[PDB]
């Protein structure tokens, strides 16, 4: 909801702040294109520095839910 | 050397897959029947809230009610067969 | 209009005997990847 | 050796968005709901590092006071 929260400056929290300052603030019409553009960067940061990694990551290789198998 | 790398068709039994199933086996498998229902517009795909609960899968194109793959055959086999292949000329497909 | 025509289609596997082991293997790997991608595209496009 | 069917991708996303369920510990897609996926349920990882990729505190979110940290 955009309320301030003090948090320890963990790598995940710094990613949270960066996304707050570069992705989340943007308007709704502008959020989808920027997510598409920075998909690779966002996935890399989620996998490296955030508690919720990108799901479609198989043995470290960033992938997609449509590009990964059932196993 | 020339190789047929790909192929397809639009015919009285839908695509090449459905036509081949009807040609060889004389009937549609589950996959062939679902492809024919999708081709004929009997079943459409729905994903999201439907009657409150979230539904993902095939629905009836007209009634929008959920239809399971197992029931696709029991619900649309007769219509697919009646309105596929060699049949009485339908004026609605040739402008009255 | 007297349009006679004849084509002959041979089994695809007679082609693969004209190439090496390595070339066939790399070709097979590339068709496997392409088959997966094409399945993805076909089903997505079917539903949507 | 068979990529997910698009129907199963849609099902997977819907059941990720299921409300009677603990929010999933990952981002399944990047879309309009990416903020919801990214921010929701971000407090328990501080006390449950055993459920983290490398059990690394650097990945988790710990609320804390800058002045009280002295």
């Amino acid at each position: 909801m955009g309320e301030p929260i003090h948090k320890i400056a963990t790598r995940g929290v710094m990613l949270w702040k960066e996304f707050d300052e570069t992705i989340f603030n943007l308007p709704k019409n502008k959020l989808v294109p920027t997510l598409e553009a920075k998909r690779d960067y966002i996935i890399s940061r989620l996998n490296a520095d955030f508690q919720k990694p990108w799901f479609a990551t198989v043995n470290g290789q960033a992938r997609d839910l449509a590009t990964m198998t059932y196993e | 050397v020339i190789v047929v790398t790909g192929f397809a068709e639009v015919g009285p039994w839908g695509s090449a897959r459905t036509r081949w199933e009807m040609e060889a086996f004389g009937e549609f498998s589950l996959e062939g029947c679902v492809e024919m229902a999708w081709i004929m517009g009997f079943i459409s795909y729905h994903n999201g809230n439907l009657k409150g609960r979230p539904y993902t899968g095939w629905v009836d194109s007209k009634t929008k009610e959920p239809v399971d793959d197992k029931d696709v055959k029991a619900k649309y086999e007769t219509s697919i067969l009646e309105h596929s292949g060699i049949r009485l000329i339908e004026p609605e497909l040739f402008n009255g | 209009g007297q349009k006679g025509g004849q084509a002959i289609v041979v089994h695809p596997d007679y082609l693969y005997g004209a190439i090496t082991e390595d070339r066939y293997n790399e070709y097979v790997a590339k068709v496997s990847a392409r088959e997966k991608s094409a399945y993805k595209f076909f089903h997505n496009g079917m539903i949507y | 050796e068979q990529f997910l069917n698009a129907q199963d991708i849609d099902h997977f996303l819907s059941m990720c968005q299921n409300p009677m369920q603990k929010p999933v510990p990952f981002v399944p897609v990047l879309d309009r709901r990416f903020e919801i996926f990214f921010k929701k349920d971000s407090l328990w990882q501080s006390e449950h590092l055993e459920a983290v990729v490398d059990q690394d505190v650097q990945r988790t979110c710990i609320l804390h006071g800058p002045v009280a940290a002295q």
